[PDB]
Formats: C-alpha cells, sequence, structure tokens
C-alpha cells in the first residue's frame, strides 16, 4: 500500500551554495584621499587667515578704544 | 587539489605603494570595520524573552 517515505532532497537537488570569499573594494585611489585631505588643509587655512586678520582689526579698535580713555 | 591562502605578491608600482601609504596614514580598514560594526548595529537583535519565551525543541 503506502510507499516509503524519508527525508531525501527534492528532484533535481538544491540551489547552488556560495562558498567564495566576498570581500568588495569599496574604492578610492590614495591620490584622490591625499588631494581631498589637502584641498580641505588650505581651505580651513583660508578660511582662518581671513578670520584673523579681521580679529587683529578688531584687538587694533578696542586698543584704540583704551587708549582714548586712558587719560 | 590544495590551496594557497597567503601567496601573493603585492605590485610595486607608484599607484600601489600611494594606495598602500594612503591606507597607513588614513586608517582606510579601520573604518571599513567600523562601518561593518555600525551596519551590524542597525539590525535586529536575536534575543528572545525568555522566559515568555522558549527555544525550539523536537520531540
Ligand atoms: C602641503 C602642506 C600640507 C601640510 C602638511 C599636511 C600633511 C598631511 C598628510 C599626512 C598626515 C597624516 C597623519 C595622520 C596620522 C597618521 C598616524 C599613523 O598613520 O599611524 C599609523 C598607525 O595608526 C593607527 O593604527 C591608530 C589606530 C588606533 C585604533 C583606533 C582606530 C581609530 C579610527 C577611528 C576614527 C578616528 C577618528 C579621528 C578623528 C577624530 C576627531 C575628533 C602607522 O602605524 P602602522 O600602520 O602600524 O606602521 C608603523 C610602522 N611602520
Amino acid at each position: 500500500a503506502s510507499k516509503v517515505k524519508q527525508d531525501m532532497p527534492p528532484p533535481g537537488g538544491y540551489g547552488p551554495i556560495d562558498y567564495k570569499r566576498n570581500l568588495p573594494r569599496r574604492g578610492l585611489s590614495g591620490y584622490s584621499m591625499f588631494a581631498v585631505g589637502i584641498g580641505t588643509l588650505l581651505f580651513g587655512y583660508w578660511s582662518m587667515m581671513k578670520w584673523n586678520r579681521e580679529r587683529r582689526r578688531l584687538q587694533i579698535e578696542d586698543f584704540e578704544a583704551r587708549i582714548a580713555l586712558m587719560p | 587539489t590544495y590551496k594557497f591562502v597567503n601567496m601573493r605578491e603585492p605590485s610595486m608600482d607608484m599607484k600601489s605603494v600611494t594606495d598602500r601609504a594612503a591606507q597607513t596614514l588614513l586608517w582606510t580598514e579601520l573604518v571599513r570595520g567600523l562601518g561593518m560594526t555600525l551596519s551590524y548595529l542597525f539590525r535586529e537583535p536575536a534575543t528572545i524573552n525568555y522566559p515568555f519565551e522558549k527555544g525550539p525543541l523536537s520531540p
């Protein structure tokens, strides 16, 4: 009557199983990274130049006010 | 049949040397590990709520 029934793989087998290493490269050359670093350094230098010159002028103005008030 | 696990030779041209130096001086693989841990942070944990939840068993 009944037939044999046990754990067997399905007909046609199972699908392929990935086993190879997969470590993809994110991707950016060293030249590009160094250029980005130097560029942001230069931008910071320029902004600091302008801001510190303005600060020098402001300090000179304050010193002038003190000089006027001194006598 | 046998495989070689650590039998690679780095290329000595200027571009590859610059890439290795950039990795050394900017810590690229360290940020890669940081990013993988960050990605792992944003997924569901595997913790069940014992004793209100139970692990699977068999007959
Ligand atoms: C044109 C004019 C420009 C003016 C000059 C500017 C030049 C700039 C270009 C070069 C500067 C880069 C230097 C920055 C620091 C470099 C230090 C370094 O590279 O040390 C590494 C090592 O550094 C480390 O490994 C430290 C890692 C510590 C583990 C924690 C990882 C930290 C990374 C997470 C993010 C860090 C966040 C930093 C910014 C935070 C700001 C709040 C070298 O060691 P080894 O690879 O083992 O080899 C030495 C033997 N030959």
